């Protein structure tokens, strides 16, 4: 009769590290390392991104003619960009504090498109039929959705000043161009006054431009300029606009919501009906591990990005068949 | 192992043990077989499910974090940001590894400390009616049927 | 006879968490977590730090009426500014470079305050008596402490120079501002010149201003606006204003005493005769524990902030009463 | 336990016993009692007051650290602090835990240790002069008295 | 130490051997000597060697880091530069040092248990052929030449 | 006949520090702390650094007439500047984002000091000889080495405009000023033209530029004042310059080439003829040690810093000869 004291065995082959020693097999482990994605954009807990694709954040809130499909979207869970979104601006120019409004745009749940300046009765002794071939659509000479450009109307441009009160109950972004001229003569043909200056003011903001008449290199085929701002318009605030020549007046405006968790990606997956919790520009993750290796750039609630190749936990003992 | 069991004066594991991850033998008249005891094998459970359930609670959820943009004349801001990310992410990757190669070592010692403890609780029982042999094996010799082989097991035995 | 080896025990209640198992009632424990404090702002070894009360830096540096009492004020440990903290500036304006002047405060153990530019003799050609309603005092128009509204004397602005060379042997905070009329008629009555501009200039700083005149939302009750700015006025060190109108000049300038362990903090609690080595906006504490979960704001020596809401090191053993 | 001593092959703990952390407790001849092993309990307390010490130095005093403002224009600027002091706070946050965690257990298993190594050095002085019994008890068998009984624990037990 | 082996029931070192960590002493007719078990000291500094590089190859190297200057009116950005400069040298000097302290400790626990576990093993071996003198030495009933000698060396013997 | 087991000793007088006990003896140990470099500045991997010696990197782009040795070299492995690198521009003024001009060459391995605009046949209309005692050389007042003083000749300055069309293949770094005289009689003299300008404009840089003239502390024996500007100009791209004063023009001008592992720092250590792969400002570092308490500045693959003064590990046991 004998009776001995002994341990579990199997035929797990699972291996993991310790300080003394590598590669211990043993009978029992788990894996703490996320390493599956699905390669695929999804919806974060039911809501749709908003895929700019051939756009960037400039050619979407500009109104780039190569962005209408963008113009009826008014809500997403986050902001995906392509390699390929090259189709911002398209008038050459500087687009002043862009990479502030892409900040500010990354905490924006929804907005709705507005006209802030209709077309049609903001601007009664201005022509507003400006148009170039930088921003062309279908082939022919077009321009910006949401502005409009203003020139002399019949060998005359009057100083005009436009205000608008902002009773949304939201913060307006409002967002406007200053034409640049390459030389006097131009500058005369469509503004009249020689020396022309805007300005924009509201409670908390206050600028002046003055047109800069220079010979430069042709970008899109234009030797022209154009430098493009904007501002937030706090609910119950009133903008004014006052120009006597080079403004890119507002025709469209943004009521903002905020909104957290959101924010820019850039990814070249694509969108799919799926729907998670986690979303990295690879694709989404569905997992409970506290770490994952797929990559540093997360949407939602993820695991913890590092950069390690595996992380495996034993929990069962030091594996000997003994065979 | 730290403690000499495990891979150690018992040599290795019993593949035919299923029932839990510590167990007896025992090869008496009645016939033999093999035996978990569920005392030391569910206390190890309990301790093992905690450890891993606590490693995993302190890493809480990583919520959105994104890339961002910088213009041109923003560099040292753009390399200040980067600087930042490299270095958490360093220490991060630093502190799982660390943590799971630190911790795979106790919990194999864990084991060893365990079926160690469970040898010596037998022996401190039979303490003369038999002796130990090829080392986690005990010779009866009064000879205990499978009744008496179950008294061992539960730790009631009796019979110094 | 007999002899036993055996293990302390005792009635102790305390709990301490392993890696294996929680809540373990042990002997022996000590805590490293500190969790109490005063309410309380304290002094600092004792300093008492400075209570802008209703006012906020900018009200404090340029001598909003509404916070005189602070005027006599020379050194503090810290800074204190409180949820109520909303008189900054009374003229509705642009406070250039703000954030970094209140970081620069930050590091001043104290300074004194100092008439740079005496209201009577240095503007002999000037008015100076120019008061707002913007910066009301006892129902009455006022303006700045600090500062000094010079306008048209007798129908003319004459060209105005006034040097300042800092013999204090300190750096010298200046501020002044520049004045910004909604029309251009208020710009002629009060300054006379159509085409002003205000010029300062030191060894290392350099710069000119210009009044844009606009039309603008009212912001307490004024269509005007007026911006402020700062600049340090090195050791022996010469500064020059030069301006034919606009300019809302410097009466009174700081000579500034650097320090170290100072800071600004936000807290509504209340300011006590009592001493501290560390302060927290919620109140002091005592402690020679390494961590705290009290607040992440410290002022002094204080333990490291942490989220936990417990940490205790066990240093006696399981306690097993045997009961 | 690791060691197998404290709530193994010894029970429980005598709250009698409140000089020290492991003891004796002897009895019979001229009468019963307990008395601690202050060889064994001051090592301990050396030895646990310096992981406490230790624990408390590596964390350096924090010293003056307040909030920034940014304005309406630097909203990247005032995210990167954000994510600079979360990050900083999450890391000293883990530290801490972790830290205490795993050196309670430690701590638990150095006193285990500590009580298995006494009774072991107390058996192997004993020999076959006593035995083995009531687990962690020797029962003697050429009867000692007191002066004896204090042999066994300044572990001169004249064999 | 945790074991009680080191420092504990075997007293002290023996500066006289000087091929391993742990081994023996023989004293019989022919002669004495000290004689350091290979396979013994052999496990342990495969298992001190691994974990000495483990703590190296977690700190990957240090690539080019330098100061970055800021204006006259950049102080904020600089002192958020400085902020993040010392949080991380803070984080590595507690990470490194606590992590010697830490291991230092286990290493010497380990060479306890090597030694105690070595122990156990020779006495297992001379169960009934000896008697344990109580300091790490064992006298052999009968005679035990040299031969006999390393018998209990290479983990033979057999003999009770 | 006896056998004993028993643990190795010697006579190591190394020490460790444990949880539980501090200072132990023992048998053998590694040290993981590197405390030891050679105090000189060594080649990066057979490359050598650029010492800029008493210059800084200001005075070493724009041509300070005391940094000439530097003009030929081409390539480096770092930079170095010294506690007494105190000749940056010569004529007093402000060097606009001159921090993000430093971080930019701070990734650049190598590059090509070249005539963008010879001297000779540039300027065909307008006098280029103008100097200044504030950099002067030999005694002898002088001018930086990269740049030219244009101003009025034969009692005109005529508006000029000229550009360079960067067919390099890289980048170029182009530098220039715009002087700024203390008052309109000296403005009158050097350029003629009162309300003189200048542009700087290419395919994404676009600026323009005003004299503002006022009286100012003297600096270096000069109440003017000169800005420095630079741009990036992109491969196949074309920069203007258009200007009718004021311009300090450009004459020399850097094609950039690119790398990794590269930095500034600052040392008094002096350069000899070693190689290295780890690099500090106090001496270079040859060790496979993972920590360093040298210096926390490091060009190469070095150690990591730490604050320690101590960290060894132990590899053999506790010590005890037992004599
Ligand atoms: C590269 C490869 O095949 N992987 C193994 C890895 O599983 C093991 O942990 C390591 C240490 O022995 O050796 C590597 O070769
Ligand atoms: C464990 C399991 O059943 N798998 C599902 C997975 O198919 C699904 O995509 C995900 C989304 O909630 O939830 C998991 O639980
Ligand atoms: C005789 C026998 O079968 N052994 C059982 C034993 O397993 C159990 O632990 C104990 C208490 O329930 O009762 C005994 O009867
Ligand atoms: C040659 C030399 O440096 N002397 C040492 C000596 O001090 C020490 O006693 C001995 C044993 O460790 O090792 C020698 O190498």
């Amino acid at each position: 009769d004998t009776i001995c004291i002994g341990y579990h065995a199997n035929n797990s082959t699972d291996t993991v590290d310790t300080v003394l020693e590598k590669n211990v097999t043993v009978t029992h482990s788990v894996n703490l390392l996320e390493d599956s994605h699905n390669g695929k954009l999804c919806r974060l807990k039911g809501i749709a991104p908003l895929q700019l694709g051939k756009c960037n954040i400039a050619g979407w809130l500009l109104g780039n003619p190569e962005c209408d499909p963008l113009l009826p979207v008014r809500s997403w869970s986050y902001i995906v960009e392509t390699p390929n979104s090259e189709n911002g601006i398209c008038y050459p120019g500087d687009f002043i504090d862009y990479e502030e409004l892409r900040e500010q745009l990354s905490s924006v749940s929804s907005f709705e498109r507005f006209e802030i300046f209709p077309k049609e009765s903001s601007w009664p002794n201005h022509n507003t039929n400006g148009v170039t071939a930088a921003c062309s659509h279908e082939g022919k000479s077009s321009f910006y959705r949401n502005l409009l450009w203003l020139t002399e109307k019949e060998g005359s441009y009057p100083k005009l000043k436009n205000s608008y009160v902002n009773k949304k109950g939201k913060e307006v972004l409002v967002l406007w161009g200053i034409h640049h001229p390459p030389n006097s003569k131009e500058q005369q043909n469509l503004y009249q006054n020689e020396n022309a200056y805007v300005s924009v003011v509201t409670s908390n903001y206050n600028r002046r431009f003055t047109p800069e008449i220079a010979e430069r290199p042709k970008v899109r085929d234009q030797a022209g300029r154009m430098n493009y701002y904007w501002t937030l318009l706090k609910p119950g605030d009133t903008i004014i606009f006052e120009a006597n020549g080079n403004l890119i007046a507002p025709m469209y405006a943004f009521a903002l919501r905020r909104g957290f968790g959101s924010g820019i990606i850039t990814s070249n997956a694509s969108m799919h009906e799926c729907n998670t919790k986690c979303q990295t520009p690879l694709g989404a993750i569905n997992s409970s591990l506290p770490y994952q290796n797929i990559h540093p750039v997360t949407i939602g609630e993820c695991p913890k990005y590092v950069r390690s190749a595996k992380l495996r936990m034993v929990t069962g003992l030091r594996n000997i068949p003994a065979r | 192992g730290l403690f000499g069991a495990i891979a150690g004066f018992i040599e290795g594991g019993w593949t035919g043990m299923i029932d839990g991850w510590y167990g007896y033998h025992h090869q008496n008249e009645q016939g033999s077989g093999y035996a978990a005891d569920q005392k030391s094998t569910q206390n190890a459970i309990n301790g093992i499910t905690n450890k891993v359930n606590s490693v995993i609670e302190k890493m809480n959820i990583q919520f959105t974090a994104v890339g961002k943009e910088f213009n041109k004349l923003e560099k040292r801001m753009e390399n200040l940001n980067n600087k930042v990310d490299d270095g958490f992410l360093d220490i991060w990757t630093y502190n799982a590894e660390l943590l799971v190669l630190l911790e795979n070592e106790r919990t194999l010692d864990f084991h060893d400390s365990n079926v160690k403890n469970l040898y010596e609780k037998v022996k401190s029982q039979l303490k003369n009616n038999a002796k130990e042999i090829g080392n986690g094996c005990f010779e009866f010799y009064h000879k205990c049927d499978n009744e008496c082989m179950e008294s061992v097991r539960n730790g009631t035995y009796d019979y110094p």
